[PDB]
């Protein structure tokens, strides 16, 4: 388990591994906003 | 006339008054209207 | 003009969705078949026909939910809602598997309506009706598998149930009880399907890799205009390529497209012939010479004999739960096994 | 503008292809992707530490980075048991913080930084056709890789050593005092057969060989980096390769595809660089452990043995196919002829029995998805798809060099000049 | 009340009903 | 031209030979011809092979009692495993034949030949000045062949688990794979089935649409010298107005499907099996209510209990 | 219009939810509840045996 | 074990054949313009 | 004896392939 | 067994050397757009 | 709830940059 | 035999009906 002090931030640590996927999606969002130009 | 024969004739009518008669009504109604 | 003329004019109107005369048969039948399949996979159980749970309501997912075939007590009955089996009771009609008959019949009529729709639309655009002849392949598949096979068997029970895992069961059941892989017509069907996939992939790659440089952009999808009298790809370059890579190549675009049409259609029709043969248990199950050789020579073994043993194991270990109406009870001693051999 | 199909010829779904001829934005994209990789490393390490249950082993909790950290010797005691997870937390924190710096660098060099580098920073600019500059960059990054390999060597020999499964009485964190620097062993490993019984480089079964090979790799990479910095490609190399960004990309793609296949085989078969106390037993290891447990339960309270195709004594049954397995819990029971029955009867240890039973319980090939299975499947798939990418990018690089990647010229089609066959 | 309108609502009113039914099925005890 | 080696290069890479050789053809032709002749000789006369390794050989040759359907080149002996087994690594030619060595020979030379075929397709595309991605399309059947012939034996640890070079042997491979791994419930085999079915559907559709709209220039095939219908059959939006995009999709769909099914075979080689929905429905009392997945599992168990042929 | 949809669609979704939550789906379609797969007298799988007495047989099977 | 060479005689084919063919290539290579080109590929042949 | 028939059919098919490859109708531009 | 091995090694080495030195002989220049 | 809130904030942070750039009419 | 014949003759009905109803456009459009 996490060291006890940092155990409160577990809910961030439980979502952080999937962040790069959102980055990919974010790129598409930028291409959507730009109008796929 | 067995209950089976009655079910068959009622089946014939329901097809006429629920499928054949309504759907055509629309075709004659809407075709004549346009 | 006459009512017919006015109705024909209205049905032929250029709307978002062509209706036509064939629509009067296609739209209600197809809509009812699809809705009945959704209703069966969502609410209707198979507990009283197959001894199984096949609904989202019972806890099944997309793979395990199915509209199961009627009970083996029904025979080849039409299972009309007003018929003597159900007598107008919707609940009993759903419990006995009548929704499968509903879906199958209205879906067969929907396939007929869609074929007529292809014919009608081809007659209006002014083109040859090579659609609705290609669709005769899927029509024959559906007729042979979902209609002719159960009609040749004991009842509708042995037809495929409308589900993913149900279709997989049907595949393994047919393999176990018929050895359908050994059937030459099924082999021709497999050849047709795989060759059609090969033709699709190879033709797409060949066209994409022989395009003319009709644009200055690196992405070449823009260099094709919708009304293009000139050809967008080099047939001569593609011919030379395959002539010198494979040894033979297409030189006629017409023939090539007719061949790409013909291969899957011929495969499907051959597989339909094989399934029609299976409908009467007239199966290419075994080779008599190989069986005689294995009987008089215990040291003679081929992969065909191993397949026979696998089919026997499939039948013996799936009969009890796949056909609960027969009340099969097989002791562990008579169940085939590899160690038991 | 350079950010649309009108000015570049590339659509949005091929939009990063617009980065080929602009250096600053390409550098920013690479630094941003590096930041993404470091962020994933740190975040996944924190995720695994946060879900680590002390009683369960590492391989029973679906963890793949903690075994990598345990192989390096951090937070592991004798027998593969995990003492504390704090160094793993430190590793995750350091990676996830350096990810912020790398991401800022990528964003800066991508968005606001100069599009091209040679007009403002001539020491960093390039043309994809200046062979000397590209070889210089290759040599610098080769020196970096060699220094990384030497850093692993220093960790192995000086800073706490590395975990060794082949230590007596179970694995332990050991300092690699004398690595194998003899070139014959390394060359034989590189030139070994890849088939069953030999295994090529996957079959390295001791830490000394690993450390010596990494010494050789680091020094060779440093020497080659200095070479490529101080030299230019020769005449045979210049006429053989396409000199463009896409060609170099394809070369890297096929290299990493081969590396992915090698790593998948390493995770599936090797139990020295991938200890079974962290990654779980291999499939052959699990099968042989089940057979050995049955043999032990037959000896207590012969059946279970047969002869190999070369005549040696091996475990009998469906395991016979896995007689090439070498595992620490079974090596003391194996003699020159093969496994020895009296040595199993007498010279057996309780820890070997415990290892055999616990590996029998958890079988990748089947006696629970093994972490070895996940690593092997993932990196085999990655190797295959990157071979596909190499083929695509190499073919397109060849076509673009020649000038026919956009289609055939109607004015002068080549086939039309060739005589018919 | 057009053919597109009638076809859409024929393919929408059961769709939403079945979506609600399946969402309710998701919270059954099992 | 100016050199003997230059002349040799200008003949290996000549576009005038009836069939292109090329450099990939320098490796492809010997390997493919060797595998072809060894396969023919084995399919007619090979001795029976002890595939299981327990001294009960299995016959797959025409001369030992097999027909075209039942004939196969039996995979290598389970005692061999995935050890390299050439002719010179066997004590005698008889023992080489007895342990399934010709299977390894054919498989290795055939894989080298199909890799050479991929490279040769690229090479002739480059020689003709056309685009090079036909080989990318051909990678998918090559990937499938390597998965069923090389990758699966590597993951399982024995060439005896590879697909036999026959028809009934292929069926046995499919049945044993379904028993052991439940490939039907694997999403990648489902993607492959979708790929092949879509390929057949799209080939038939494209052929029907091209043949239907043939311009009257005339057999109708002699009319050739060496969208509205589709948008009315379905709603207007679903239509491939761009011919190049349509052909790209035609190339893409089955290739992607076969790639996915080959990847699924590779993953199941390392025991990344299909979905398991067994015993997914229970009543209040705890009794298991069977589904179609349970019937599928019963069939898989029936197949598996007669593969062991041992404890 | 949108306003209409903003009332009709949620009401229809709630009706679909209540069709299952109130147990009306089981009654309408005959799907057994999780507590009524096996009765005390019949611990076996219930199967229809005759086609012309199927309604009465199902009434007998589902009576308990 | 290296390259499956268990008998020294196997090294004779392994070395003499690559050298001999290189000798044929040496003549192609010497008949060429081996000056640098500054392009994606060398069209001089 | 059926092995003779099988071998004859296989070589006939291979010969048909050979003649189709090396004795095809030569394509020409019309 | 040795003679078959040496023959196979000779043949494989010859073909691999031909492949390697053929793709080293400025293969990119062997395209129809080359001047 | 904490996981959902953190996920929502992280998912908002991405498009928020694009929205702010569009509001300031920068190089998007 | 007659089931297979009936299926093949359904195919024949489709083909010959298409031939007679779309005769004008048979050589092509
Ligand atoms: C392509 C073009 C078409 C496009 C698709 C069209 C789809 C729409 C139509 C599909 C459904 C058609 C109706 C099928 C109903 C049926 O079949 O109903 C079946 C009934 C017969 O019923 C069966 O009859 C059998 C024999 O019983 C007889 O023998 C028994 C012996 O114990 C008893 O004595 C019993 O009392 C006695 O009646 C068994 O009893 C079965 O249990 C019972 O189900 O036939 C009948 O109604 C009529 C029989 C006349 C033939 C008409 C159908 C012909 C089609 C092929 C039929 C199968 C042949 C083999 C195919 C391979
Ligand atoms: C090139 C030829 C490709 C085929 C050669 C054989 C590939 C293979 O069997 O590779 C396996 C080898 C590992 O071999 C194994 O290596 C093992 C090493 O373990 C040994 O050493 C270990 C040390 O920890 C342990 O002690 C263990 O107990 C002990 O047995 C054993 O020796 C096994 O017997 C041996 O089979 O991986 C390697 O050498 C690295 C090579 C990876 C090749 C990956 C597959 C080839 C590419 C397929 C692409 C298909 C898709 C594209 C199509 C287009
Ligand atoms: C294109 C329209 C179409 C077609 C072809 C069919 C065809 C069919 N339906 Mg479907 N159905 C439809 C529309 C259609 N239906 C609609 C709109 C509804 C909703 C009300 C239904 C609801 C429905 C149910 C609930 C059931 C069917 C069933 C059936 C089958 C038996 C028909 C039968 O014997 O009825 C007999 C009646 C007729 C054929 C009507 C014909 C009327 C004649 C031609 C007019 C003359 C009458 C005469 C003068 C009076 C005496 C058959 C395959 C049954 C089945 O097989 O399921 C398993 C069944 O249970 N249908
Ligand atoms: C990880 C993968 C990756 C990377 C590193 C890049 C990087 C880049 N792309 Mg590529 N791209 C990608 C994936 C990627 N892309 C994918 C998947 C697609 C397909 C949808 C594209 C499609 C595409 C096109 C079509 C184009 C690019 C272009 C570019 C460049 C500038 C983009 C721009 O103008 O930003 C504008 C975007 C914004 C202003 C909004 C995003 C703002 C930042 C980046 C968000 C970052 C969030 C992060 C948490 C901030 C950290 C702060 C830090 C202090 C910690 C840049 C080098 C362009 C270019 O330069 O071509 C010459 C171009 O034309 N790309
Ligand atoms: C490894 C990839 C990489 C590469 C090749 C470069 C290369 C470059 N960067 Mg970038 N940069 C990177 C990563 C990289 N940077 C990262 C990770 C960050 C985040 C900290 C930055 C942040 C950054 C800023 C903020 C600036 C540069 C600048 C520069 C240029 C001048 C740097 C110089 O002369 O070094 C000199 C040597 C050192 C700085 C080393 C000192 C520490 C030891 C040069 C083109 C400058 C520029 O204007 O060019 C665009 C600039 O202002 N970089
Ligand atoms: C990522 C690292 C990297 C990269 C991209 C390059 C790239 C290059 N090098 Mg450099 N080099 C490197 C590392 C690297 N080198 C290192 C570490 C060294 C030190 C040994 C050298 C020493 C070196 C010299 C001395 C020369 C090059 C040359 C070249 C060029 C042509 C190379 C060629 O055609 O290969 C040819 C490849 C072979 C002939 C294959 C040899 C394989 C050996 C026998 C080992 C076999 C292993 C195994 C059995 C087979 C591989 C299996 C695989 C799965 C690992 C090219 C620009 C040449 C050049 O033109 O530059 C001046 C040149 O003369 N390099
Ligand atoms: C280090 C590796 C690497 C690098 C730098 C490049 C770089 C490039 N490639 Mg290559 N490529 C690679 C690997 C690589 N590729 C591999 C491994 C493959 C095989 C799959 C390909 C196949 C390939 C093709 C077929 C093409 C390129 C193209 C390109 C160019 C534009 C890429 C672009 O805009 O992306 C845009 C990014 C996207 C459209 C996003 C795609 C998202 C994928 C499909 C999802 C995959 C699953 C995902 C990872 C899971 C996340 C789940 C999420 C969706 C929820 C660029 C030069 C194109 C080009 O212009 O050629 C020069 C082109 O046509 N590449
Ligand atoms: C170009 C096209 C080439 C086509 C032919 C390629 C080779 C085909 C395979 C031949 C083969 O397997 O022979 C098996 C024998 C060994 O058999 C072994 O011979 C041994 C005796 S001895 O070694 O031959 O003295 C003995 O163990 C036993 O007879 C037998 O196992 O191998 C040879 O002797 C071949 C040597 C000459 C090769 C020429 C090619
Ligand atoms: C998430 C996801 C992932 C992958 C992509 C994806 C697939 C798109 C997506 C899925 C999304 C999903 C989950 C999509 C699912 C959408 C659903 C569940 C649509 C349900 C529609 C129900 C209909 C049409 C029933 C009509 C009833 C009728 C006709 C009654 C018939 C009657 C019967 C019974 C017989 C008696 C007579 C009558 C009265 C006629
Ligand atoms: C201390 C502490 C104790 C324990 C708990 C704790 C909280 C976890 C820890 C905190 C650690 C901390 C505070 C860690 C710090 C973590 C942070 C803030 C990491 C952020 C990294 C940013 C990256 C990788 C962005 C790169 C930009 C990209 C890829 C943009 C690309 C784009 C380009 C260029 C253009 C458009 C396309 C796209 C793709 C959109
Ligand atoms: C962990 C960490 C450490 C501690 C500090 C910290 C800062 C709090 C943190 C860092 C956090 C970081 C680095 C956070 C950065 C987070 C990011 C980059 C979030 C991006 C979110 C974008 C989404 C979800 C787009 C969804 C679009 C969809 C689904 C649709 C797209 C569609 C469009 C429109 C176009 C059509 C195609 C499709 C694809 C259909
Ligand atoms: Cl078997
Ligand atoms: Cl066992
Ligand atoms: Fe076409
Ligand atoms: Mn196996
Ligand atoms: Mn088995």
């Amino acid at each position: 388990k996490l060291p006890e002090a940092y155990a409160v931030f577990k809910p961030i640590i439980d979502v952080a591994p999937v962040i790069p996927v959102f980055f990919l999606l974010l790129a598409f969002v930028w291409q959507a906003a730009v109008g796929f130009r | 006339m067995t209950p089976s024969f009655s079910a068959f004739i009622n089946s014939l009518l329901a097809g006429l008054f629920i499928v054949i008669i309504p759907i055509g009504t629309a075709l004659l109604i809407v075709s004549q209207s346009d | 003009r006459g009512w017919f003329d006015l109705a024909d004019d209205w049905l032929k109107r250029d709307r978002f969705v062509f209706v036509g005369w064939s629509g009067l048969l296609l739209f209600p039948t197809s809509y009812l078949s699809i809705g009945g399949w959704f209703t069966g996979t969502t609410f209707v159980t198979s507990w009283y026909t197959h001894g199984l749970a096949s609904s989202y309501l019972e806890g099944c997912n997309f793979f395990t939910a199915a509209v199961s075939t009627p009970a083996n007590s029904m025979g080849h009955s039409l299972l009309l809602l007003w018929g003597p089996e159900a007598q107008g009771d919707f609940t009993r009609w759903c419990q006995i598997g009548g929704l499968w008959a509903f879906c199958a019949l209205h879906g067969s009529f929907g396939l007929i309506g869609f074929c007529l729709r292809q014919f009608e639309i081809a007659r209006l655009v002014g083109i040859r009706p090579y659609n609705a002849i290609a669709f005769s392949g899927p029509i024959a598949i559906f007729v042979s598998v979902f209609l002719m096979y159960p009609l040749g068997q004991a009842s509708w029970f042995f037809a495929p149930s409308l589900g993913v895992a149900a279709i997989f069961r049907f595949l393994l059941f047919i393999q176990g009880f018929h050895n359908f892989t050994l059937n030459p017509f099924h082999m021709m069907g497999v050849a047709g399907i795989l060759g059609a996939a090969l033709l699709c992939a190879i033709h797409g790659a060949t066209v994409q890799n022989t395009i003319f440089e009709d644009g200055d952009a690196a992405n070449t999808f823009r260099a094709f205009t919708p009304t293009q009298a000139e050809e967008t790809y080099s047939m001569v370059t593609a011919n030379r390529f395959w002539s010198q890579i494979f040894g033979v190549a297409f030189s006629n675009k017409r023939w090539l497209h007719f061949f790409m049409l013909f291969v899957p259609l011929a495969g499907l029709w051959t597989s339909a012939i094989g399934i029609v043969g299976l409908a009467l248990n007239l199966r290419a199950y075994d080779f008599v010479s190989q069986e005689l050789r294995a009987a008089e020579d215990p040291e003679f073994e081929t992969f065909y004999t191993k397949n026979i043993l696998l089919n026997e194991g499939i039948r013996s270990w799936m009969a009890a739960q796949d056909q609960p109406h027969e009340n099969f009870i097989f002791p562990e001693e008579v169940l085939p096994r590899g160690n038991a051999l | 503008a350079g950010r649309d199909i009108e000015s570049t010829g590339f659509a949005w779904w091929s939009g990063n292809s617009r980065l080929i001829n602009v250096s600053g934005k390409l550098l920013g994209a690479h630094v941003a992707h590096a930041g993404l990789m470091v962020f994933w490393c740190g975040a996944m390490t924190l995720f695994e530490v946060a879900h680590y249950i002390p009683e369960k082993p590492l391989y029973e909790q679906g963890l793949i980075l903690l075994p990598h950290l345990a192989s390096l010797g951090w937070g592991v005691g004798p027998g593969g048991e995990i003492v504390d997870i704090y160094p793993y937390f430190v590793v995750g924190i350091l990676h996830i913080i350096s990810s912020a710096v790398l991401g800022f660098g990528g964003v800066y060099h991508s968005l606001i930084g100069p599009d091209t580098l040679e007009e403002s920073f001539p020491a960093f600019g390039y043309d994809w056709r200046d062979k000397n500059k590209i070889t210089t960059i290759l040599g610098i990054h080769l020196v970096i890789l060699g220094f990384g390999a030497l850093l692993l060597v220093v960790k192995a020999m000086y800073l706490g050593g590395l975990y060794d499964t082949w230590a007596p009485g179970g694995g332990d964190v050991r300092i690699i005092d004398n690595p194998t620097l003899n070139p014959a062993v390394i060359i034989g490993y590189v030139l070994k057969s890849p088939w069953g019984g030999d295994g090529w480089i996957c079959s390295v079964n001791n830490m000394e060989d690993i450390v010596g090979g990494h010494i050789w790799i680091g020094f060779t990479c440093i020497a080659g980096g200095f070479w490529h910095i101080l030299t230019k490609p020769f005449a045979w190399a210049r006429r053989a390769y396409v000199w463009s960004g896409e060609a170099y990309l394809s070369y890297s793609l096929v290299a990493v595809s081969l590396m992915g296949f090698i790593a998948s085989q390493y995770s599936w078969y090797n139990n020295t660089a991938y200890p079974s106390e962290f990654y779980g037993p291999t499939g052959p290891e699990a099968s042989q452990s089940q057979a050995f447990t049955f043999l032990v339960r037959d000896q207590r309270l012969g059946k279970y043995l047969m002869r190999s195709p070369s005549g040696e004594i091996i475990l009998g049954g469906e395991t016979q196919r896995f007689w090439d397995l070498r595992a620490p819990w079974i090596e003391p029971l194996r003699g020159p002829n093969g496994l020895d029955l009296n040595k199993i009867k007498n010279d057996i240890q309780p820890w070997q029995e415990r290892r055999a039973a616990e590996y029998m319980t958890h079988a990748p090939l089947g006696s629970f998805v093994s972490p070895r299975s996940w690593l092997t499947c993932a990196h085999f798939l990655l190797g295959f798809v990157f071979y596909i990418g190499h083929l695509w990018h190499a073919g397109r690089a060849r076509a673009a060099a020649a000038g026919f990647e956009k289609g055939i010229n109607r004015e002068n089609e080549p086939v039309l000049s060739l005589r018919p066959i | 009340f057009t053919f597109r309108w009638l076809a859409i609502h024929g393919l929408a009113v059961p769709t939403v009903f079945f979506l609600g039914a399946i969402t309710s099925m998701q919270f059954i005890q099992r | 031209s100016a050199s003997l080696w230059e002349r040799f290069c200008s003949w290996i890479t000549s576009t005038e030979n009836r069939l292109y050789i090329g450099w990939f053809g320098v490796l492809m032709i010997p390997t493919l011809l060797t595998a072809t002749t060894v396969y023919i000789i084995a399919f007619i006369a090979a001795p029976p092979v002890d595939i299981d390794g327990i001294r009960e050989p299995v016959a797959g040759s025409l001369l030992y009692g097999n027909n075209i359907i039942s004939g196969a080149v039996i995979p290598s002996s389970a005692s061999i495993g995935i050890h390299f087994y050439p002719i010179w690594e066997a004590a005698s030619l008889d023992e080489w034949l007895y342990n399934g060595g010709p299977y390894q020979l054919i498989v290795d030379h055939f894989l080298l030949g199909v890799c050479g075929w991929i490279g040769r397709e690229w090479e002739f595309s480059y020689r003709l000045g056309m685009r090079p991605w036909i080989s990318v399309a051909f990678t998918a059947p090559v990937a499938a062949a390597s998965a069923v012939f090389l990758v699966y034996p590597i993951g399982q640890g024995s060439f005896s688990d590879g697909m036999p070079l026959g028809i009934s042997g292929t069926f046995n491979f499919m049945l044993v794979f379904q028993a052991e791994h439940n490939i039907l419930m694997h999403p990648f085999h489902q993607l492959g089935v979708a790929g092949v079915f879509g390929g057949s559907l799209f080939s038939a559709m494209h052929g029907s649409l091209v043949t239907s709209s043939l311009i009257r220039e005339t057999s109708a095939n002699y009319g050739y010298k060496f969208h509205g219908y589709f948008g009315r059959l379905i709603f207007q939006y679903a239509s491939f107005n761009n011919s190049r995009a349509l052909h790209f999709f035609l190339g893409l769909w089955p290739v992607v499907g076969i790639w996915f099914t080959a990847l699924g075979i590779m993953t199941m080689a390392f025991n990344l099996n299909g979905f398991n929905f067994n015993q997914s429905v229970v009543d209040s009392q705890g009794r298991v209510i069977n589904t179609w997945a349970d019937i599928l599992n019963r069939a898989n168990l029936g197949m598996e209990v007669m593969h062991e042929r041992n404890a | 219009y949108w306003i209409i949809h903003s009332i009709t669609i949620p009401a229809l979704f709630v009706a679909g939810w209540l069709f299952v939550s109130t147990g009306l789906a089981y009654d309408i379609f005959g799907t057994p509840r999780p507590n009524e797969y096996f009765t005390q007298e019949r611990q076996q799988v219930p199967l229809v045996n005759d086609r012309f007495s199927a309604k009465q047989e199902l009434e007998d099977l589902t009576k308990g | 074990e290296a390259l499956g060479v268990d008998d020294g005689r196997l090294l004779v084919p392994l070395v003499l054949i690559p050298v001999f063919v290189a000798l044929l290539y040496g003549n192609f290579a010497s008949t060429q313009d081996n000056e640098d080109f500054f392009d994606t590929y060398d069209q001089r042949r | 004896m059926e092995t003779l028939v099988y071998t004859f059919l296989l070589i006939g098919t291979l010969g048909v392939l050979f003649f189709a490859v090396f004795f095809r109708d030569p394509p020409r531009i019309a | 067994m040795f003679t078959l091995k040496i023959v196979v090694y000779t043949t494989v080495t010859l073909f691999v050397s031909l492949f390697t030195f053929g793709f080293l002989s400025n293969d990119a220049s062997r395209n129809p757009n080359r001047k | 709830v904490a996981q959902l809130i953190s996920l929502f904030l992280i998912l908002t942070s991405g498009p928020a940059i694009i929205v702010l750039i569009a509001l300031r009419r920068g190089n998007l | 035999g007659h089931a297979n014949f009936a299926l093949l003759f359904f195919l024949g009905h489709l083909w010959h009906g298409s031939r007679t109803l779309f005769r004008d456009v048979f050589s092509g459009i």
